[PDB]
């Protein structure tokens, strides 16, 4: 038993590390500062730029019916709701928006979230607990893997969009736990991958889940509103009934031009999330003027289905004009609105490759007035997919500035790569 | 230190031993009054109703009814979660000496007649054995082991 | 206060017995999921089905008006044997005692909203991009300069959610090999942020600085649990004011100990940034703590400024590091532009830079109203928690069946309150929070006090002698 | 609401009867009445 | 017989109610 004098010396000898490491000169860069909008033609520094870095795939930023819908909500409710959904934070527009969403998709019930990132790190820990088994894709983004880590269950990974690997992994799990037959099992995937721009092959995941009795959790942020014939996501793109997917989540910062997220499914599942979640019970509810714009956007999408035809033509045209690139290679699916350019024959270093892309984005913005986005990964990120440059093409881009983003990007690759 | 588990932290506030005893006196008065009988046949019913409820609540169910703590106690009964697992504390001693005291009352009032003595001794032995300090986290022949 | 405990335990035991009895038949009449496992096991939500569903009309009440001093409450009328309460028409005008607009910024006012609308007319409600890509506008650049020169730190960052500001920032600061010591009553966002990192978590007794030192010495003298390695870091987390309790932290005593043992201080002040303080600068201005003695300072824009979001304030190096490695800054969508104009204008009104005197009257009314209400409750016999200067003040009920009785008797006479029970509190300690606003008038508070006196006579919650 | 009707209300919320179903409280109020007559009748003869 | 078991149990009671609390070791 230590005497009280020894503990004093022990506490005086201990020396801690700094709160943050020293800031090196290569990690203090700044992004552009916009004015006037974030549409296809925004304004930076007094010059006119062409924007390929915002994810409004339908071209709804700055629509007349959204301004008109948000003004009336701001003149009647104010800006905030002042509390969570369980203490007088339920305004009646929240109840109208959940109904409008589930009538569009064709489900019984919906639930709304105030932050688009929180809809996945609060949903996965709500269903999966310590003894369960989750099978994930390895390519999922940081919001999914944070929710995977917070739920203390066992996580197994399969290769990116590879169905042979998924079948092998499912058979392997259905031999290790053959004893306890009352096992909770989930498959976690993502409709269009943010880190690769590839589309999940859903008609086969559904065949495999019905064979080993698994449940699917799907993240439809980059597919909701763009990918079906009528806009209802990936399920009607592959012609599978929405009832076979158990949980469907989405974020409203893409293609609806809003903020927030939702989840959709049974009346039994949605009613359990309302009482034991984390970003729903211990957070304030969505400002009403943001929920009043989602209702109008869902109406505009539902009445105008030629926007979804125009988006596909824009994507195909950018593919036609960008196929002679020299040091890069297109590694995205031909339907997705996230065009992903890869770097062939990397320089070798994990941090010398990023410098080249960050340099070739800056030159594009400086010389040709283009906003493109390059990969920025946190040290907490566990994704090991290749890095590259992404373009978010929208229905609002014209054919004039669509071959301006290929002619300006084929010129910096034949001059800065080899 | 503070307990940080809603499944057990409530057992340290005042009035809990007193309510434990009052429930057992109220049960005896109810058994006597609803069906006229003798004190011994009422203390036997109390003694055997205190076994079914207590064994199922303390030594059979595993986990917690609160899901915030994802599954951190899935493999533990309520008795094993008590006091963070520390043995022979104050509340554990009280919960151990209650069935022993309740056995003597049910035996001395029934004149040690056999039809009931077998049951009243079996209950006490099973209840006291499950509370031994060396019987922690051990399942017999795998029952309730997963 | 002894027979109250005995009655509380008795009533909870009765609820437990009846719930188990009904569950033993439910799980037996199911013999009169095609290989799929159940969503939730039968006893993993026992108190949601057997306790919370009994008192369901006391929660999630819809309102059809703005959250002001008075509002309109929609009524619900479930038909299917009380399973799904669905709403009707025909609202009723109530007095608001349950929202969080401490300074009265939660409706239309004549300075803020006109400037909010013309910012929306120009930036259109969202950018659909992250801050490092295309989500930085002029408004976002000006908001951080306003937050910096109002909190009192070299630099600041703004996020779009206040739960995420904890649960995504704590993992960036500490990892496996570090220690976190936390107050027993910290918010869920802090606990989830601490679990999101690999660090070890220890806890100390609520608001007792003599136990914090006892924990620090024992943890430093030992090292990491099995291999007595030195700890890399220690971070101590406290809150400016605790809403369920209504009390203010013992911050000078915490900061004196943390300097002695070389720990870092993380301060969460979401219920105190606008409410308390002579000029509304929070707990550091009230308790005279030097703002250079805390390393990270966090806040929310929901309780006083009538908006959404959160912030971190610290030094230049901390902010430069976060803007390079933080998942919320790199991956999320930026805070909406009309919702940042709100915070800019609210700070201008409080600081007095709108060219008016409303910002000082708000601060003088919130101090005056809550003192009067708290001093009036205590002489009637209620047990009221809180220190003296808080705007939140719970009332002890103790008995689980006194929650619906109190709530339903107040609502029938047009007063709206919040009540909380077991799962969210300790077993013995159900209560009702009261939130006072700077927009409440004197002849509203007299009406509320007159109603609450009558209701407390009937329920019998006057546990102390009157005057 | 007079004195007796008031004290009954207080009893209901003090012992949890207020937030139960009609038959659940019916099964308890009658079981308490059965217990009361037993005590009031084995104190007038047993101790006499 | 009817009063020896009572003493037997009273002995184990006073043996139990004197022990000092402890916690199990680590690995
Ligand atoms: C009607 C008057 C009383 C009726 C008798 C029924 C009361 C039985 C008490 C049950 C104690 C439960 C202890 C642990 C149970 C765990 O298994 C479960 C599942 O993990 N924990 C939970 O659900 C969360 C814990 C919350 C339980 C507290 C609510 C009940 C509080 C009762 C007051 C405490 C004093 C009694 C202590 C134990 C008394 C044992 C009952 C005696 C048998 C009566 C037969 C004559
Ligand atoms: C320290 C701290 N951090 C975060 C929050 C919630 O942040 P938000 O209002 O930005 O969601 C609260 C209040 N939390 C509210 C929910 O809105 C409540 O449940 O009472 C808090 O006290």
């Amino acid at each position: 038993p230590l005497t009280e004098q020894e503990i004093d010396e022990l506490c005086d000898e201990w020396v801690p590390e700094p709160l943050i490491p020293p800031i090196t000169e290569d990690m203090k860069h700044e992004p552009p500062v916009l004015e006037s909008a974030a549409g296809p033609h925004t304004t930076v520094n007094g010059k006119d730029v062409v924007n390929f870095a915002s994810a409004n795939y339908l071209g709804l930023i700055g629509h007349e019916k959204l301004l008109e819908s948000c003004t009336s909500a701001l003149e009647k409710y104010g800006v905030g709701s002042c509390g969570p959904r369980g203490f007088y934070g339920t305004i009646d527009v929240h109840l109208d928006c959940e109904t409008r969403i589930s009538k569009f998709l064709g489900t019984p019930d919906s639930i709304l979230y105030s932050y688009g990132l929180s809809t996945m790190f609060s949903t996965i820990p709500c269903f999966c607990k310590k003894g369960d088994v989750i099978v994930a894709d390895e390519g999922v983004h940081w919001g999914i893997q944070n929710g995977l880590q917070l739920s203390r269950s066992t996580i197994v990974y399969f290769k990116h969009n590879d169905m042979e690997s998924l079948r092998i992994t499912l058979e392997k799990i259905m031999t290790k736990y053959k004893r306890s037959k009352n096992l909770r099992r989930y498959i976690v995937a993502e409709a269009v991958y943010q880190n690769s721009g590839q589309i999940a092959p859903l008609d086969e995941i559904v065949k495999l889940k019905e064979k080993y009795r698994f449940r699917v959790i799907l993240d439809e942020s980059n597919s909701f509103g763009v990918l079906g014939r009528s806009g209802r996501g990936l399920a009607e793109h592959h012609s599978v009934p929405i009832e076979k997917i158990d949980v469907v989540t989405a974020a409203m910062g893409h293609a609806l031009a809003t903020e927030g997220g939702f989840c959709t499914g049974n009346a039994r599942i949605i009613d359990y999330q309302r009482l034991s979640s984390s970003g729903y019970v211990f957070s304030a509810s969505l400002p009403p003027y943001l929920a009043s714009a989602a209702i109008t956007a869902i109406d505009v999408i539902d009445q105008n289905p030629d926007m979804l035809v125009k988006l596909k033509q824009n994507v195909a045209l950018l593919w036609k004009g960008l196929s002679d690139i020299k040091g890069m290679s297109l590694t995205s699916n031909r339907e997705s609105p996230i065009v992903f350019l890869k770097l062939e024959k990397s320089s070798g270093s994990a941090k010398d490759d990023l410098l080249l892309l960050e340099k070739m984005a800056d030159r594009a913005l400086k010389e040709d007035s283009l906003l493109v986005v390059s990969s920025k990964r946190s040290f907490l990120d566990k994704c090991r997919l290749p890095v590259g440059i992404k373009l978010y093409v929208s229905a609002g881009h014209s054919e004039s500035d669509l071959l301006k983003a290929s002619e300006s990007l084929k010129r910096l690759a034949s001059e800065l790569l080899l | 230190p503070p307990d940080m588990n809603r499944n057990t932290e409530w057992f340290m506030y005042p009035g809990v031993w007193t309510t434990y005893m009052l429930i057992l006196f109220f049960g005896w008065l109810v058994v006597l009054s609803v069906s006229g009988c003798s004190p011994g046949m009422a203390w036997t019913v109390v003694n055997l109703a205190h076994f079914v409820v207590t064994y199922h609540s303390f030594h059979w169910m595993k986990g917690t009814p609160f899901a915030d703590d994802q599954g951190i106690y899935n493999g533990l009964t309520w008795w094993e979660q008590m006091d963070n697992g520390q043995q022979l504390t104050r509340n554990r001693k009280f919960l151990t000496l209650v069935p022993v005291v309740l056995y003597l009352i049910a035996s001395h009032t029934t004149d040690y007649r056999h039809p009931w003595l077998f049951l009243n001794t079996l209950a006490v032995m099973v209840l006291v054995v499950a509370k031994f300090p060396n019987m922690h986290k051990v399942r017999i022949f795998g029952i309730n082991g997963d | 206060m002894y027979l109250t405990a005995v009655s509380t335990y008795f009533s909870y035991g009765l609820l437990f017995a009846f719930g188990q009895l009904r569950d033993f038949f439910r799980r037996f009449i199911d013999w009169w999921l095609q290989g799929y496992a159940p969503i939730c096991l039968g006893h993993e939500d026992f108190y949601i089905r057997r306790l919370y569903h009994r008192i369901q009309d006391c929660f999630e009440r819809p309102i059809s008006s703005a959250p002001d001093a008075w509002f309109d409450v929609v009524e619900r009328y479930s038909n299917d044997n009380n399973k799904t309460l669905k709403r009707t028409t025909k609202t009723s005008r109530c007095l608001n005692l349950g929202s969080y607009n401490y300074l009265g910024f939660g409706s239309f006012d004549e300075y803020c909203t006109p400037r909010v609308i013309e910012s929306l007319k120009k930036f259109s409600a969202s950018t659909c991009s992250s801050r490092v890509d295309a989500g930085t506008t002029s408004v976002h650049a000006e908001l951080e300069e306003c937050v910096t020169r109002f909190v009192g730190k070299p630099a600041a960052v703004v996020f779009g959610m206040g739960y995420a500001t904890n649960s995504a920032i704590i993992p960036v600061l500490i990892g496996k090999g570090g220690l976190i010591i936390s107050d027993s009553l910290n918010h869920s966002s802090i606990v989830n942020g601490a679990r999101g990192s690999g660090a070890t978590i220890r806890v100390f007794q609520h608001n007792t600085p003599s136990h914090l030192e006892r924990v620090l010495r024992e943890q430093i003298a030992e090292g990491q649990p099995r291999t007595h390695r030195p700890w890399k870091k220690i971070i101590v987390v406290v809150e400016g004011i605790y809403s369920m309790e209504g009390e203010i932290c013992h911050l000078p005593e915490v900061v004196a100990i943390c300097k002695k043992y070389k720990a870092y201080v993380y301060l969460d002040e979401a219920h105190s940034i606008g409410a308390i303080g002579k000029t509304g600068k929070g707990i550091c201005e009230l308790l005279g703590v030097d703002t250079a003695d805390v390393d990270v300072m966090m806040g929310t824009f929901t309780k006083s400024f009538g908006s959404c979001g959160g912030y971190i304030a610290g030094s230049k190096e901390l902010i430069q590091y976060l803007k390079h490695q933080c998942p919320a800054h790199l991956y999320a969508t930026s805070i909406p532009t009309p919702s940042a104009q709100q915070i800019i204008s609210a700070i201008k009104v409080i600081l007095g830079e709108d060219g008016s005197n409303r910002g000082a009257q708000k601060l003088a009314r919130i101090r005056e109203n809550s003192n009067f209400f708290r001093a009036e409750l205590q002489k009637m016999g209620f047990e009221v928690l809180g220190d003296n200067d808080s705007p939140v003040m719970p009332i002890m009920l103790y008995n689980p069946a006194k929650i619906p009785a109190f709530s339903r008797e107040c609502l029938r006479q047009k007063v709206a309150v919040v009540v909380v029970g077991f799962p969210a509190t300790p077993l013995l300690l159900a209560r009702a929070r009261i939130c006072i606003s700077a927009s409440h008038s004197r002849e509203d508070l007299i009406r509320a006090l007159k109603v609450i006196s009558k209701v407390g006579d009937l329920s019998g919650i006057k546990y102390f002698p009157a005057e | 609401m007079n004195w007796v009707q008031r004290k009954i209300y207080l009893y209901n919320v003090t012992f949890g009867l207020y937030m139960l179903d009609w038959w659940e409280r019916y099964l308890f109020n009658s079981l308490v009445v059965v217990l009361m007559w037993f005590v009031l009748y084995n104190g007038t003869r047993y101790f006499s | 017989g009817h009063f020896f078991v009572e003493g037997l149990l009273g002995v184990v009671i006073i043996i139990l109610l004197t022990r000092k609390s402890y916690k199990p070791p680590k690995r």
